């Protein structure tokens, strides 16, 4: 060969792709303490309901 | 005729008031909705005519 091609370079080529963000999602639940006690007859069933 | 008028004290008189029925205060646990109550109706004995 030309034998000075030993001096020549060869870089890697690197295909990429850029991604945006995700989204934050939420949900809520309201549990009261006086009117939902009327329909469980034990504390254990009320705690199982809240869980 | 140029001085600010001086308060001397503020009292905040106060007494607490009772209940006259506080020995009826029975304490349950706030579960369920309804509560029923019942007695046994009477049943008089009978003569037995063992014929």
């Amino acid at each position: 060969k030309n034998e000075e091609l030993m001096l020549k370079r060869n870089y890697p080529r690197m295909a990429t792709k850029l991604y945006g963000n995700g989204i934050v999602k939420k949900q809520k639940f309201t549990l009261n303490n006086n009117d939902t006690r009327f329909n469980f007859q034990t504390l254990a069933d009320a705690t199982n309901y809240a869980l | 005729k140029y001085l600010f008028p001086k308060i001397n004290e503020t009292l905040l008189i106060d007494i607490a008031l009772g209940n006259r029925f506080n020995w009826l205060a029975k304490e349950q646990d706030f579960i369920g909705q309804y509560s029923e109550e019942y007695v046994i109706m009477d049943t008089v004995p009978i003569n037995m005519d063992l014929s």
